[PDB]
């Protein structure tokens, strides 16, 4: 397949932000619940 | 001058050569597997039970104190 | 029981479990050969710059790759079905034991002569004696005579469970309203472990089975003293 | 059909005096579908057809695809070029190597 | 040269080893001199220069076979980055072991395991091949 | 009639990549987080 | 009865851009609104009920 | 405008897109449920609570992955986008009913999430066997909300299947016979005939469970003369065909991908591929009690189910080899889509081969209700149905969106996932042979080493999932718009451009009858 | 078979109406006669509290929870027996 | 002209690999994970009764 | 009597198709077109209401592969697999 | 502007309303079964009936009033209905399977015999035979209706259809009375469970088929059907034969052989 | 008498009817001996067989129901 160059290029730094915010959107809520599991278990 | 090389059926010739290789390897593997795993197994059981003495095995376990029903 | 880093079956403890080991060896050899043939043909197809992209004729090659597999299946089915029918053969038991699944324990009933029955519960981890196996020990073991043909009958009085002892090759579901039979013969004395093998609620993981296989005369005296 | 009848069909295909540019492309693109490198005499008829169609570039491309169809058999392309040399000479067809077009 | 989205229904150019003569010329608009070159191509190709022969090739096609078939260093990036995220995954499992998991059961303490191992040998666990088979009951040690 | 073409045959906007990042984060993250929170619900119950 | 299909054909073919579910006139709009109101209100109510049933009582 | 377009749709492409979005969101829920599983099992002891909570997680994991992830992607998503394009049809036969198929899934998903929020959840297994799923051992609303969830998912797929079968038989060009349709379209049709026949039987059996729970019937209760095992037969009479349903559209996409990145105009042995799909379809309805080999069935019944089950290897082997023969002589394009398909071919074959080990009722006595089963079915699902989904996704993403993915990132994603799933599931064969049962929150100490590794592999898969999401972001963020796609002559769905207009084939193709 | 009648030249409306009035509806009047005759109350059998009958694992969601949806006091006993 | 891979390829590879090997070696040996390996050839059996 | 006929009451596209079929016509493409000999002198004639239509060519009877390509207004085009000729004939309905 | 013969349907809200109404009815039956309330259920039944009425109203608009049902569109409807009925046959099949499983191997709890101890079945030669003759008769009167319609005969079409509907209604009243009279109930073990569930789903299908025949009766009153184009009527006729065949299998299985 | 022997009438894994039938037989036999003023001890074999085979909760439940008048088998 051929394609045009990006209309709105996403630089290395922008990819690092996208990637980081993506990993954190999955990690933080689940990490928060898991870390507080003992607090739940005795409640 | 260069001699004329084969120019036709190159893909088919390569295929033939390697399928026969694969068949040969496969017989050779069957051979090794029946030696290293299957006969090894049959022989371990055969050798174990050949002169196995169940009462003696029991008495050793009983002396070791493992049983509820036999002190 | 299973030991750390185990790869295959627990060592066989009955003739029928031995037979299942050899038949598994035979089938896995086929499994390994077919999948390594596939992986190999795959790498063969992908490692050449030579091309042949025009229509290829398919009626010829399809014979091989239809008949060979049929043959291999028959080579599997034949020893498979021999073992099947062996497990079904009439055998004349000397003893019948019933086990009833419950949430979450087994009870055993040995009622050919006297009314002997008792309940068999996992030893909690904090009460294990030194050397004992987490999740696997019970307070009252299923004591049985070694080298004898025993008929086990398996049922439940609440939800499904399933009665398993991997060493002997046994797994018989425990369904309420029904009486399932299996036959149990140990070639050797000792302790043989299993775990409930149908999901049955909060403590499915914690209602194990321990057979204790000993000489007839020791079994008889234990039976008497269990009354 | 025999090897010889196959080759003769292709030769005659490219030898058609008023072969058009579509038939040229269709013949070449069909032919490289097969499990073979084309005989010199088929490539010769396709190269003469490029000449009657006034298309020097497709002649160079035909040479490239001979070399490509041979895959790892590195002896095949120098042989075919050896055999085409009088034709290459007569039509003024430069090889891809003589044009630098074998460099990456 | 310039390919447009709204051209999808028109024959298009492709560089593929198995489609050597694509449906259109890579370059269709010609300059004054490119036009003079196509006229010249109608006469003997022996009179074309090497440079002219190249320029005709480059009007008709975009990349040569050796260009389009070239290998790249992409694998180093794919393999390196895959190891990187796999490496990243270990950080998650470190966090999990530190903050999520508590102590494991006392049955894995070294003295429990030693006694449990003796007891497995006393009950002859897997005496044919799996476990006890590897203990020497005469020399009182693991088979060497 | 409807807009057509890249970016327009979808129920979400891709006009701004950062707003898009927010929207995709909420959408996938809410999927991922729900079982954690249901587990929590259940622990905090009885 | 008399065959009045032709009239309905003329009504439902009127070039007014209306979707078929609203082309019959003003009653179609009422029945639509009643339907969609019961469905969305009933749906918010089933959520409320879930919230309620989600905790011990 | 918005609501007309996306809530009132009658367009196959926009409904196909909604299914893709729904199925991706379900994939994240399913992935979370699966990490909770492996976290519980990732060290010896009890992480979350006892078996009740653990198996509510286990049950929802299965239901979400099968019903809300795999089927909606493959059939609602790829099926609705692609099948009308590939037969030059202007839409589906019933475009309005097609949209109710879609809109039944969010409420079916809500009832599943409700079931887990009320009471103590349905900790029953995705097979919902009684009496554990009955009103004494699972008193209260959770199992009923589960049943109702399945009713709606059922109705959704039975109306889908009627739509697909009708559209495929009735809406081809007048010159095109059924043997001139692409293999993906054949796989959707066969798949839909299976949904049509099998889901009404599951609906009957889960209805009897509902009445047993709520109307004092006793279909499955021995006190009124019923039989728990009748429920298993009903369920399985659906459940075996269901797994052929989860795979067949995956086989279709595979054949399109392999063909396309081998530079081939057509798959090897077309008619054999058809015959194989129809045979697997048919055979998939007569083998169901291979899920019952420990329940206490007579021996001849077990002999026959062992043999009928094995025979499926033959047509399935025809497909595997025709895929290899399609690669043979290809001009091989190493795209991320091709890598997922090559992995599919090998890792499906491994999980199909341990299916065959399990078909042997004698050995299944010892493998049944152990992790050997679990390793089998994740090879074919996590590395079979899922690999096809991923290869289909990266392949047709530019068609659906008009934008390209970054191939390098997509290659990295494949590599991470490949390692993560193999590290997860491979050691579970050892766990299974050595006797670890299914549906356990904890295990005897000897099983620790493999459970630890398996849990670690599951985390590696997590990272692959989160990466996929960033990759899809990146594509939409950067906006590299597609220009030329090769092989359109034998890939009609690409010929209206990327993305195709809302309405395509307003003037049908012209195909001569000759 | 063929039953014992005739026509088959054409299956038209006249034939099907002939069958509706000359066979089908007389069969209905026959069966309706046979039934409105064997009707009359059959003598309710002694109550025996069999444990496989009158099942109650959960109260019915109507009434007092203990009565079936079409409960007929004459002929359906409750688990404790016939009603006053 | 050199693409991303010509310029960064060797470094991504060297440093992805170093980092992967390091952190997994750390995780595996330094944080209290109990692998439960076979006692065979490593545990000295001890009297339990 | 009393039951309308299609002649009396059929409407919209149903009517258009039924009236065109009486005239032996197929404006809504219900039938498959019969092939001509497909030469440059006798190309298959492809009606269209725009200036391009996608053609599917079944090169040989019972091929399972159909070959698909846009036909554009202008000189005849050839199937890229078998070279059979097609020519568009635009406008109307 | 299309030049194929297929129907592109105007964007419609009835799919979403039908979906939500499924959510309200299943949520509703939950609340009824477990939380002693019928409110959700009643709201779901309501929006369901509204959705069906408007969706099928619109199909009528599209066909009789707008002319979208070309032969090809019609052929597709035929496949759709035949497929739907197939799936309804499989659904009954699971209930027949349950019946034979229980009855071929009666468990000790029933007395080890079928019909169970304490079960006194209806006499199949009584009202169940009447029901049979009624449904068979209504298959004959509906075929009369179909031929009249093809023959362009308005009045005999409506008379035969009315007769077919009154017979469906008679079956339904007879069956409701039989339910009242029956000395066994749904709670009477697997015998009551299989009896009432299988015949009660059949009764539901009779009501639904009767309602479909009534829709056709009023369309015919309003002259919608031509002598050649009347798919609504065909579909309902096929549904009706389906409902009759089902009953003949119930009669033979549960009432006769299972007595 | 060790245990119940193999009975060719119940050759399969499900042994539920083996138990039931021997339970019935024993109790029919007692009834008939006790009608015709005979010796119940001829019935003892079926008692041993059903005792060996049958779960205690099933005999106990069936005993209660025969005492209650609600046993569904025919004796
Ligand atoms: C991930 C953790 C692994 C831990 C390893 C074991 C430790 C040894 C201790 C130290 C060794 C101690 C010696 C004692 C031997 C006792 C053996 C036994 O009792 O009896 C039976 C055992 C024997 O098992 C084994 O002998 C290991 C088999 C390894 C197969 C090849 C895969 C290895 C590839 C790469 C790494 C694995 C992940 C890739 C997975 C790929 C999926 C196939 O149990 C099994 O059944 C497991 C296999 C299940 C069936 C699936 C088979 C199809 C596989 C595909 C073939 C790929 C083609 C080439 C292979 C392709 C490679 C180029
Ligand atoms: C499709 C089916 C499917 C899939 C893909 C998976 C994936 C996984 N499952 Fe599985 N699992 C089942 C179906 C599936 N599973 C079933 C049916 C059972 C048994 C239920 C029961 O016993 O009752 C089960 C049981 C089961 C168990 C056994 C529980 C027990 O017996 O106690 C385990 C434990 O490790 C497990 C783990 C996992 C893990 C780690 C994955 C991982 O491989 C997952 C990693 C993530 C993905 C593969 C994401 C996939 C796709 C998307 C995110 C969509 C992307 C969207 C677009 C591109 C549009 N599962
Ligand atoms: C996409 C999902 C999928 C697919 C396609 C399959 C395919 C197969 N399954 Fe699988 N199965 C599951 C999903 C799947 N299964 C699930 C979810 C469960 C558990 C359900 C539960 O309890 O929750 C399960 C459980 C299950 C069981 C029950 C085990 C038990 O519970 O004890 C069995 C038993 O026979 C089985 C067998 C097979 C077989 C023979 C195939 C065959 O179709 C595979 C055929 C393929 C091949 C053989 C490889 C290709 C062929 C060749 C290369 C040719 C040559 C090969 C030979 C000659 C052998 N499966
Ligand atoms: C002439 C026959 C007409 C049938 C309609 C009658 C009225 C009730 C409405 C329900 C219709 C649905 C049919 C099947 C449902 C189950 C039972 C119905 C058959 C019936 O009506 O049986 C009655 C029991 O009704 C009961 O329990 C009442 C149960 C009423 C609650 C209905 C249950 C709701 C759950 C059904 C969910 C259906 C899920 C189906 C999904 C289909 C696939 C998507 C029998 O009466 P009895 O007093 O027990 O015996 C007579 C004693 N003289
Ligand atoms: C199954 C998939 C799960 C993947 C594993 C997730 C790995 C990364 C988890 C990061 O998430 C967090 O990290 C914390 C610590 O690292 C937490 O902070 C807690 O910990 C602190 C440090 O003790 C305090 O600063 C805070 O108040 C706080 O509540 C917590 O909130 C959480 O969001
Ligand atoms: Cu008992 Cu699981
Ligand atoms: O189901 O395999
Ligand atoms: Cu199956
Ligand atoms: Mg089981
Ligand atoms: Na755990
Ligand atoms: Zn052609």
């Amino acid at each position: 397949i051929t394609a045009k160059p990006a209309k709105t290029p996403t630089s290395p730094k922008e990819q690092a932000i996208g990637l980081s915010v993506t990993f954190l959107s999955f990690l933080l809520p689940a990490g928060w619940v898991l870390y507080h599991l003992d607090n739940y278990k005795k409640s | 001058a260069l001699a004329k090389p084969q120019m036709r059926g190159l893909l088919a010739r390569r295929l033939r050569f390697h399928i026969v290789g694969a068949f040969m390897v496969s017989l050779g593997f069957a051979t090794f597997y029946k030696f290293a795993v299957a006969e090894k197994r049959k022989k371990a059981y055969a050798d174990f039970y050949r002169n196995y003495d169940s009462m003696k095995d029991f008495e050793e376990m009983r002396k070791a104190g493992i049983f509820q029903s036999a002190k | 029981m299973a030991y750390p880093m185990q790869l295959g079956f627990q060592d066989a403890t009955s003739p029928i479990m031995e037979e299942l080991l050899h038949f598994h060896d035979h089938t896995l050899m086929i499994v390994f050969l077919i999948s390594s043939l596939v992986l190999y043909i795959i790498s063969l197809m992908l490692t050449t710059k030579l091309t042949h992209t025009s229509t290829m004729d398919a009626q010829e090659v399809e014979t091989i790759w239809t008949i060979l597999p049929a043959i291999i299946l028959i080579l599997i089915a034949l020893p498979s079905l021999r073992i099947l029918y062996m497990m079904d053969e009439i055998n004349n038991p000397s003893l019948t034991v019933k086990t009833m699944g419950h949430q979450w324990y087994w009870s055993y009933e040995y009622t050919d002569y006297e009314d002997l029955s008792f309940d068999s519960y996992m030893i909690p981890t904090s009460e294990l004696k030194p050397g004992e196996l987490r999740l696997l020990e019970v307070d009252n073991r299923v004591v049985l005579p070694m080298e004898m043909t025993i008929r086990m009958l398996v049922s439940s009085e609440d939800v499904l469970h399933s009665w398993a002892v991997p060493s002997l090759g046994l797994k018989t579901d425990a369904i309420p309203g029904r009486l399932n039979q299996t036959t149990l013969m140990s070639s050797r004395p000792g302790l043989y472990y299993g775990q409930c093998s149908e999901i049955c609620g909060s403590n499915h993981s914690f209602m194990p089975i321990v057979l204790e296989l000993v000489p007839l005369k020791y079994f008889e005296k234990w039976s008497a003293s269990m009354l | 059909e025999t090897d010889e009848e196959f080759d003769a069909r292709w030769v005659t295909y490219f030898n058609k005096p008023d072969i058009d540019a579509w038939e040229l492309r269709k013949g070449m693109n069909t032919l490289v579908g097969y499990d073979l490198v084309p005989e010199p005499k088929i490539i010769d008829a396709a190269l003469r057809a490029c000449r009657r169609l006034n298309d020097f570039a497709s002649a160079v491309r035909i040479l490239e695809v001979v070399k490509d169809k041979a895959g790892p058999h590195k002896e095949i392309y120098p042989y075919v070029i050896q055999e085409l040399r009088p034709t290459l000479n007569e039509l003024g067809i430069s090889t891809p190597e003589e044009l630098g077009l074998d460099k990456v | 040269s310039v390919v447009k989205s709204e051209d999808y229904a028109l024959p298009s150019y492709v560089d593929r080893r198995d489609y050597p003569l694509p449906d259109v010329a890579h370059v269709k608009n010609l300059s004054a001199s490119q036009k003079a070159l196509k006229e010249k191509e109608k006469a003997s190709w022996s009179s074309l220069s090497i440079d002219e022969k190249v320029e005709l090739y480059r009007l008709k096609f975009k990349e040569s076979f050796a260009e389009m078939n070239r290998s790249t260093n992409e694998w180093k990036t794919v393999v390196g980055a895959a190891m990187f995220f796999i490496g990243f995954t270990a950080l998650l499992l470190i966090w999990e072991k530190h903050y999520v998991y508590g102590p494991i059961p006392h049955t894995f303490e070294e003295e429990w395991v030693a006694k449990q191992t003796k007891r497995m040998l006393d009950m002859k666990v897997a005496p044919i091949q799996g476990f006890s088979a590897k203990w020497d009951y005469d020399k009182n040690e693991w088979k060497k | 009639h409807y807009e057509e073409g890249p970016g327009k045959n979808i129920p979400f906007s891709v006009e701004n990549k950062w707003r898009l990042l927010a929207m995709m984060t909420l959408f996938f993250g809410s999927g991922f987080a729900a079982p954690f929170f249901i587990v929590r619900h259940q622990l905090l119950k009885k | 009865f008399e065959n009045r299909v032709a009239e309905k054909q003329k009504l439902f073919q009127e070039d007014n851009g209306l979707p078929v579910h609203l082309k019959g006139g003003a009653t179609d709009n009422i029945l639509y609104r009643v339907t969609m109101t019961l469905c969305l209100g009933g749906t918010l109510y089933s959520l409320y009920c879930l919230g309620w049933a989600s905790f011990p009582h | 405008m918005f609501i007309n377009r996306w809530l009132f749709s009658t367009n196959h492409k926009d409904i196909g897109t909604l299914y893709l979005l729904f199925g991706a969101w379900a994939g994240m829920v399913g992935t979370a449920l699966s990490l909770l599983i492996r976290a519980e099992l990732g060290q010896p002891g009890t992480l979350l609570g006892d078996d009740q909570i653990y198996n509510v997680v286990v049950t929802a994991h299965a239901f979400v992955m099968i019903f809300f992830m795999v089927m909606p992607i493959m059939i609602g998503g790829f099926g609705n986008w692609l099948v009308p394009l590939m037969i030059g049809a202007p839409d589906m036969a019933f475009p309005r009913m097609n949209n109710m198929s879609f809109w039944l899934l969010p409420p079916s998903f809500l009832l599943l999430l409700a079931s887990s929020m009320v009471e103590a959840g349905a900790g029953t297994g995705w097979t919902v066997y009684p009496p554990l799923a009955g009103n004494l051992a699972h008193a209260g609303a959770s199992v009923d909300l589960t049943i109702f969830s399945l009713h709606l998912a059922g109705v959704s797929s039975i109306l889908g299947a009627i739509n697909f079968i009708t559209t495929i038989i009735n809406m081809k060009p007048p010159a095109m016979s059924q043997y001139q349709t692409p293999l993906f379209v054949w796989s959707v049709m066969i798949t839909a005939v299976l949904l049509l026949l099998s889901l009404p039987v599951l609906a009957a059996g889960i209805t009897m469970l509902l009445t047993d729970r709520n109307l004092n019937t006793t279909f499955f209760d021995p006190a009124g003369g019923g039989d728990p095992i009748l429920y298993q037969h009903l369920f399985w009479f659906f459940g075996h065909p269901e797994v052929y349903i989860l795979i067949l559209p995956g086989f279709g996409m595979i054949s399109h991908i392999v063909t396309y990145y081998s530079g081939k105009k057509e798959p090897f042995g077309y008619m054999g591929m058809v015959w194989a799909m129809m045979s697997i379809g048919f055979l998939g309805f007569i083998v169901w009690a291979h899920h019952m080999f420990t329940v206490g069935m007579d021996v001849d019944t077990r002999a026959y189910f062992t043999s009928a089950t094995m025979i499926i290897a033959i047509p399935t082997g025809v497909k595997v080899f025709s895929w290899l023969a399609t690669l043979h002589g290809g001009n091989i394009k190493w795209s991320p889509a091709m890598m997922w398909a090559l992995g599919f071919i090998f890792l499906f074959t491994v999980g199909g081969l341990t299916g065959i080990v399990l078909a042997n009722s004698s050995l299944d006595i010892v493998l049944h209700d152990t992790y050997y089963v679990v390793a089998h079915f994740h090879y074919v699902l996590s590395m079979g149905a899922v690999f096809a989904i991923m290869g289909g996704f990266v392949h047709w993403f530019p068609l659906f969106s008009g934008y390209t993915l970054n191939d390098t990132w997509a290659k990295i994603h494949f590599a991470i996932m490949f390692v993560g799933v193999n590290m997860t599931f491979f050691p579970q064969h050892f766990l299974g042979l050595s006797g670890m049962p299914r549906r356990y929150s904890d295990y005897p100490d000897a099983y620790t080493m493999w459970n630890t590794i398996s849990s670690m592999g599951s985390f590696i898969s997590l990272t692959a999932v989160m990466l996929m999401v960033f990759i899809i972001w990146e594509a939409f963020a950067s906006k590299r718009e597609v220009l030329t796609v090769d092989l359109t002559t034998t890939n009609l769905e690409w010929l209206n451009g990327c993305p195709p207009p809302y309405h395509t084939f307003e003037e049908p193709t012209y195909v001569n009858l000759k | 078979a063929s039953a014992a009648k005739g026509d088959h030249g054409g299956t038209g409306a006249r034939t099907w109406r002939f069958l509706t009035f000359g066979l089908a509806l007389p069969s209905v009047a026959l069966c309706t006669l046979n039934s409105w005759l064997h009707s009359g109350h059959r003598e309710r059998p002694a109550f025996i509290p069999y444990h496989h009958l009158r099942i109650r694992t959960k109260p019915f969601s109507w009434g007092d929870g203990n009565h079936t949806f079409f409960h007929n006091p004459r002929v359906n006993p409750l688990p404790t027996g016939y009603e006053k | 002209a050199p693409d991303f891979h010509d310029k960064y390829g060797n470094a991504v590879l060297a440093s992805g690999a170093t980092f992967c090997v390091a952190v997994w070696v750390y995780m595996a040996t330094q944080i209290g994970i109990e692998w439960n390996p076979s006692p065979v050839g490593r545990v000295t059996p001890k009297e339990w009764r | 009597g009393g039951v309308p006929t299609d002649e009396e009451q059929a409407t919209g596209l149903e009517r258009e198709v039924m009236l065109a079929a009486r005239k032996g016509q197929d404006p809504y493409n219900i039938l498959a077109p019969k092939a001509t000999s497909g030469t440059k002198e006798d190309p298959n004639l492809v009606p269209s209401i725009t200036n391009k239509r996608i053609v599917g060519c079944i090169c040989e009877e019972d091929n399972s592969t159909v070959i698909w390509f846009w036909l554009h207004k202008g000189e005849a085009q050839r199937c890229p697999s078998c070279g059979t000729h097609y020519k568009l004939v635009p406008h109307q309905l | 502007h299309q030049t194929h013969a297929y129907h592109m349907v105007n964007p419609s809200p009835w799919p979403l309303t039908g979906a939500l109404s499924a959510l309200l009815m299943t949520s509703g039956l939950t609340m009824w079964f477990h939380f002693n309330s019928m409110t959700l259920l009643m709201i779901g039944l309501t929006t369901n009936m509204l959705t069906m009425y408007q969706w099928w109203r619109d199909v009528i608009r599209e066909s009789t009033f707008q002319g979208h049902h070309t032969p090809a569109v019609q052929k597709g409807l035929r496949y759709g209905m035949i497929l739907f009925i197939i799936s309804e046959v499989l659904f009954f099949t699971g209930f027949f399977w349950a019946f034979y499983h229980s009855s071929l191997a009666p468990t000790p709890e029933l007395g080890g015999c079928w019909p169970p101890t304490g079960i006194h079945p209806l006499n199949p030669l009584e009202v169940p035979l009447l029901n049979t003759s009624v449904l068979l008769a209504s298959g004959v009167s509906i075929t009369w209706a179909h031929h009249s319609l093809m023959e362009g005969d308005r009045k005999h079409m409506l008379q035969a259809l009315f007769i077919t509907i009154t017979l469906g209604v008679y079956f339904t009243l007879l069956q409701a009375s039989e339910y009242y009279e029956a000395p066994f109930t749904i709670s009477d073990g697997v015998y009551g469970s299989t009896f009432f569930v299988a015949t009660g789903f059949h009764g539901l299908h009779v009501i639904i088929g009767s309602t479909f025949l009534i829709v056709c009766f009023f369309r015919q009153l309003k002259f919608h059907f031509t002598s050649n184009h009347h798919f609504g009527f065909e579909a309902a006729a096929w549904y009706w034969h389906f409902v009759d065949v089902v009953w003949l299998f119930l009669y033979v299985s549960i009432y006769w052989w299972g007595s | 008498y060790q245990t119940a022997p193999f009975d060719s009438r119940f050759p399969n894994q499900n042994q539920t009817r083996n138990c039931w039938q021997n339970y019935l037989d024993f109790h029919r036999c007692e009834k008939a001996m006790t009608a015709k003023g005979g010796d119940v001890s001829v019935c003892e074999w079926y008692r041993r067989v059903y005792k060996s085979l049958c779960p205690i909760s099933w005999v106990s439940t069936w005993d209660d129901r025969r005492a209650e008048g609600t046993f569904p088998g025919k004796i």
